[PDB]
């Protein structure tokens, strides 16, 4: 019912020596022009 | 053009080559084939490969062109060279039309029967030269270079672009009977770096033939 | 340059050379009947052969003479026969078979006593242009299992097939030695392919051998002058 | 249009019928499918078929139609029904919109678990219906021809055609997710013929869609 998306590695991280050989990864989300939402929903969880 | 998420990080400053100052032909799209990355080593000597046949299995519209008889298409080819900028190495990027492979025939009498399966199929990952001086085939490296190719260097570029249209033995042309050319990349000069560097160099290869027929024939 | 006539491909292969050497001795185990035959083998000597490799696709014509002589030179009052064999057209068999009188094979009645004459084969390849290298299969049949009849002698490559006899019912009294040499008078190549150099190993297959050899080894060191 | 040898006789003079004096619609092709023949007996009740997932076996498109989501195309349905001068018979053939399959629960108990995959499945061939009067599903027979239909009379044609565009329960419709429709054909009048006569009516079918899409979805 829902879509999957997932990260591979084409290639092999190559790093220059003198360099951290490794590193962290961030990513950002927003919505479209077209998202829309219908009808209400009466959600609550805490408190 | 994602199968679900697939959207790479593709370069946009491509070295733009063109072969003989003639584009493709007509008669006589926008999917871009991904391979296996290639892992080049210091003691490595260099890899070949075979088309169409070994091609039929790594694009999204090569695995139906395991179907498909006659070919149609401009070939822009795309080989992708990323390192550091402290890195050292040369790399040989060249077509070969009608590129013949040359059997090995050795042991104590110099004769063989028909060649053997295995040595027709290397599989779809490719296979390395055992002398790449002759490359295997007993015709000098020295001379690949009157044929179309593309110099890379390290301290120069990262990528490079080859562009051929069809050439065939015959006026009427078979892609599944008739083998058409093959690639050559082979190191130069062996890439040295420093001692706790990265040792593995990754090679990708990019093409994308337009579209192709499917024939057939009933008795 | 300005006078570039002796430069071109046409010069550069403007050149009538040894191609066949066929004998006919009046008795021996070589042909103990009478005749023999001969296939066009360019590839067969390194130096004829060695020339074509520098371009793939190419086209040429050729003439061709024939000269009879004895081992000591003498002209002697006979007649030999040659006829050009289609891959279609049957060889000959024996020396009394049917395929001497067969009329659609071109033949030609010669006497050795004239000065020798030559004759001229145009364009029979089927193809738009020959192909020293064909990247698959020999056979051009739908078996690639078995070993077929038509192996070795496929109609894309073929270009014909020469015959030798000496025509009458009374024998013949003279020892024979034959010599043949050819030319082309239009060569045309398209794409060039680079130069094949080190040794050979087979007389038509370009398989080589183990044993590296390199084409030079003259200068010692950088160093050295 | 070939495969091979596949060159019918085909008939010249079908009884155009249009459906509704409308034209099917743009996104909201030469290849005639062949379907096996349909042996016509005395005590034969009718048959029916389900589309479009049966169809996807059938055609030479149709094949390919497996791994295609979407449709967009028009049909044109012929329906060939080949007999001799002096033939008895009638036939009926109509297509029920929506046409839910009616499950039999016998037994004892009334009471059945979730449909059976061997009543799901009746394979590419067809299937028969148990009750034809109510269609297996507890439909009247009586009421078919409000839907759109077609009269078949052995001593009248022996031809017929149908068009019917593509009406989905969404506007955004999935043509291997929901079921669209079906074809249904029964006799009203059992077929009589002399004593010694050839006692197998041939049936055929003929539609030809134009075009499917391919979709398709990543994480």
């Amino acid at each position: 019912t829902t879509g999957l998306v997932s990260i591979w590695y084409q290639t092999n991280y190559v790093v220059p020596i003198g360099a951290p050989n490794t590193a962290y990864i961030i990513a950002l989300a927003a919505a479209q022009k077209n998202f829309t939402m219908q009808l209400c929903k009466d959600a609550s969880d805490i408190l | 053009l994602t199968i679900g998420n697939s959207t790479i990080t593709t370069q946009e400053a491509a070295n733009i080559i063109v072969g003989y100052g003639e584009w493709p032909s007509y008669c006589s799209v926008n999917r871009f084939y991904t391979l296996d990355t290639k892992l080049w080593e210091k003691s490595s000597k260099g890899w070949y490969w075979k088309f169409p046949d070994v091609l039929t299995e790594t694009g999204v519209f090569g695995q139906n062109a395991q179907f498909h008889y006659l070919y149609r298409s401009g070939f822009c080819i795309h080989v992708q060279c990323n390192a550091s900028k402290f890195h050292q190495g040369a790399l040989l990027v060249a077509v070969l039309p009608e590129y013949v492979i040359g059997t090995v025939a050795g042991g104590t009498g110099t004769e063989d029967s028909h060649p053997p399966y295995k040595q027709t199929q290397p599989g779809a990952d490719g296979f390395e030269l055992q002398h790449p001086y002759v490359l295997d085939a007993g015709i000098p490296i020295s001379q690949l270079t009157v044929c179309p190719h593309q110099w890379i260097n390290l301290r120069t570029n990262n990528c490079a672009t080859i562009i051929v249209p069809y050439i065939n033995a015959l006026p009427f042309d078979s892609a599944l009977n008739h083998c058409n050319f093959g690639l050559l990349v082979v190191p130069i000069s062996p890439l040295d770096y420093d001692q706790g560097a990265t040792p593995v160099i990754p090679i990708t290869i990019t093409l994308a033939p337009m579209c192709s027929e499917f024939a057939g024939l009933r008795q | 340059s300005h006078s570039t006539a002796e430069t071109t491909l046409d010069s550069f292969f403007s050149r009538a050379g040894l191609v066949g050497e066929i004998d006919l001795p009046l008795e021996g185990t070589t042909n103990p009947n009478g005749y023999a035959n001969w296939d066009i083998d360019i590839t067969g000597y390194a130096q004829m052969r060695r020339k074509v490799e520098l371009f793939t696709y190419m086209r040429f014509d050729a003439e061709f003479t024939f000269v009879a002589c004895t081992p000591t030179g003498q002209v002697v009052p006979q007649l030999l026969q040659y006829m050009f064999v289609p891959p279609g057209a049957p060889e000959p068999d024996s020396r009394e078979s049917l395929a001497w009188q067969t009329a659609t094979n071109p033949s030609v009645f010669v006497k050795l006593s004239d000065p020798p004459a030559q004759v001229s084969v145009p364009f029979m390849s089927p193809a738009s242009a020959y192909q020293w290298f064909y990247d698959g299969y020999p056979t051009f049949g739908e078996h690639k299992q078995e070993k077929d009849l038509e192996y070795g002698a496929c109609p894309n490559n073929m270009m014909g097939t020469f015959s030798v006899r000496t025509v009458g019912t009374s024998k013949s009294k003279y020892p024979l030695v034959i010599r043949i040499y050819m030319r082309m008078k239009h060569v045309r190549a398209w794409i060039p392919r680079p130069m094949r150099n080190q040794n050979y190993l087979f007389k038509a297959n370009p398989n080589y051998a183990g044993n590296f050899i390199k084409p030079t080894g003259a200068s010692r060191t950088a160093i050295t002058t």
